[PDB]
């Protein structure tokens, strides 16, 4: 309650302000889609810490571990291996070195089916590919292979850094896919 | 029919609070409507409040028994049978027990169609930050505005205690807010949406001032509570009452506030474009009806959200949209 | 102790303070200067920290529609209009639903395949992560993310999570592969 006042303060005295918050239980959400200025299609955003902190623990009951997989892959960590680490412990922290980015997709994804786009980001791109925005807008994660991935449609990548990503807003089926080494898609052939 | 000794109320015997405690689908299948709804937030420890003080000039004895005003409370059934004992003697009056936030039973009681709703917190309340007195009252009535009723929450008719006076500018949204704005120049205010306790402290002052006029204060807004009818009450006995004497029932016909349309009716004509005086001599002239004030949309040509004019001019324009705040024996 | 084993029983446990980590496990690198992301029973899966939810805040200023990815994931599809039928205060309504509802009953979900045995276990057999990623995804359009893994490879029953391998990375079949699925 003391919180919901306060994003009622913030929305009243500059309406179109982005705002970020942190609730405790699940129904108290229901009390921020009922302020005026409140959109999360626009951008607003609510965290509910019992919805998460259940949540990763109840996929961890359906797939062991997988609470860590998430929570490296939606935080900041350092990747500095040295030389005194375990072998096991320098594979796991290159895997802790991973983070989700987006980006656009290039004209040379248009009409592929979905497993087209991700056998062709991981293998010719070195881009893991899990989801896409589609039109009207909406989510979709490994979709199937009756979708086709329309024009500057919206991906969602797992890499080292966005500048890795880049390359799928980049790549072209005539100019560039006959390159090896993917240190150059980045060019004016298209 | 029955009245409280002195005749100035409406009066039944009394009777359990399981005689009308209600659960949602018997409120639901009751067609109530054109009542008061009040949504009142308590513990089960929170101080009383006096209900009565609400119930009680809802059920004059000038009215009508058919145009009595039927109520519903809503709110924590523990606190409600602390108040009982004061509340048993009225007619018209049931209970609805749980959160006044949650939809279904804001639905079950048809909030869509009442004629009015309140929204009361008796907690406990200043001890805590200034601004967050009453994070329940705006809560609610963002709740109560947001909803929709298919076959609107926004034509929704309510008032709201304020707690504290600032927090006046969160009840509504479009508004020059200008938060450098007093109270009593706030739109909300000025709609008569809130209300704030603050006022009362200003009466002592004019009561000081001004000896006599806090008496038309109890006249106008009690309905007559006598001092006879607090001696009554002071016996602690509760309410005495039965079908009382011609003699006593002459009282009943005091005056009493009502609010009258332009639209239709004897009036029309100078809502037609007519000059406030001409309503004025003309009303009192053929009913005795003597008239306060303005009640006039914002938006005029509409948002249901209206202004008070108190005594225009000789002169004011009128316009059929109007309702004129009138003293009445009707 | 169970007759006819305790340390073999799975468990999650919360930790309200990120420091507590290091008792939950004995045996250990001990190290109480490592950050809780490098600890044994974090990196295992046994520990969670509620601490991780504070980052998120700051990933989802940076990175905007990242959140609504992990709650498309964790809670099973937890829509708008299931918050609006909560908000409603009536309780989940339900019954024997329609077809045109029914056709949601084939979304994405988590699971874990080993390489034990099944039509995998070639890979698991010195194979390497990308031949198991094309094949996977190729014949059955299951997504591949990462291995849960034996620290001692030889097992005690704990392992560690690899995500998102390189290309090259060598399999082994005692390894389990995360993966996103419809099966």
């Amino acid at each position: 309650a003391a919180n919901i006042m306060r994003v009622i303060s913030i929305k009243n005295y500059h309406s179109d302000i982005k705002v970020i918050v942190q609730l405790l239980q699940y129904h108290n959400k229901a009390y921020l889609l009922n302020i005026p200025s409140w959109d999360w299609k626009r951008g607003d955003d609510a965290v509910c810490v019992a919805e998460l902190k259940l949540g990763f623990i109840a996929q961890s009951c359906l797939a062991p571990g997988f609470s860590t997989l998430m929570a490296n892959l939606f935080t900041m960590r350092s990747y500095k291996p040295t030389p005194e680490m375990s072998q096991w412990q320098t594979d796991y922290m290159r895997g802790t070195g991973m983070e989700m980015y987006t980006e656009y997709l290039s004209s040379a994804f248009n009409a592929l089916t979905f497993p087209e786009a991700a056998e062709l980001c991981f293998s010719k791109l070195k881009l893991l590919l899990l989801a896409i925005e589609v039109r009207e807008s909406t989510l979709a994660i490994n979709p199937g292979p009756k979708v086709k991935i329309e024009n500057a449609t919206q991906g969602f990548f797992i890499a080292e850094s966005a500048e890795e990503v880049k390359r799928a807003f980049y790549y072209c089926k005539n100019c560039h896919a006959n390159v090896s080494d993917v240190r150059q898609i980045k060019k004016c052939k298209c | 029919r029955k009245f409280d000794s002195t005749g100035m109320f409406h009066w039944c015997p009394d009777r359990p609070l399981n005689d009308c405690l209600q659960d949602r689908s018997q409120a639901s299948a009751s067609g109530l409507r054109n009542h008061v709804v009040v949504c009142l937030f308590a513990d089960a420890a929170s101080p009383l409040i006096g209900l009565r003080n609400l119930v009680m000039p809802l059920r004059a004895s000038n009215f009508h028994y058919h145009e009595l005003k039927p109520t519903i409370i809503v709110g924590n059934l523990d606190y409600l049978h602390r108040e009982w004992k004061t509340l048993q003697n009225f007619p018209k009056l049931s209970i609805l027990p749980g959160s006044p936030l949650n939809r279904a039973n804001l639905r079950a009681v048809n909030i869509n169609l009442c004629d009015m709703c309140v929204i009361v917190s008796a907690k406990d309340r200043n001890m805590e930050d200034p601004n967050l007195v009453d994070k329940e009252a705006i809560l609610c009535s963002l709740n109560i505005k947001a909803m929709t009723f298919d076959d609107a929450g926004a034509n929704v008719p309510l008032i709201t205690e304020l707690a504290n006076d600032s927090n006046v500018q969160f009840l509504d949204q479009d508004d020059d807010d200008d938060p450098d704005t007093e109270l009593y120049m706030t739109q909300p205010f000025a709609c008569g949406t809130a209300f704030a306790v603050s006022v009362l402290d200003s009466l002592m002052s004019t009561s000081y001032f001004n000896d006599n006029a806090l008496t038309l204060i109890r006249t106008l807004i009690t309905g007559g509570a006598t001092p006879e009818l607090e001696q009554i009450l002071a016996e602690g006995a509760g309410m005495r009452g039965g079908y009382c004497s011609p003699a006593v029932l002459a009282n009943r016909d005091r005056c009493r506030v009502a609010q009258i349309s332009l639209f239709d009716g004897p009036l029309a004509q100078f809502g037609q474009g007519g000059h406030y005086g001409e309503l004025f001599v003309y009303a009192l002239r053929h009913f005795g009806i003597l008239c306060i004030g303005l009640y006039r949309f914002r938006d005029t040509n509409p948002s249901s959200k209206r202004y008070v004019i108190t005594n225009p001019p000789e002169d004011f324009p009128l316009l059929p949209t109007d309702q004129v705040y009138v003293l009445t024996y009707k």
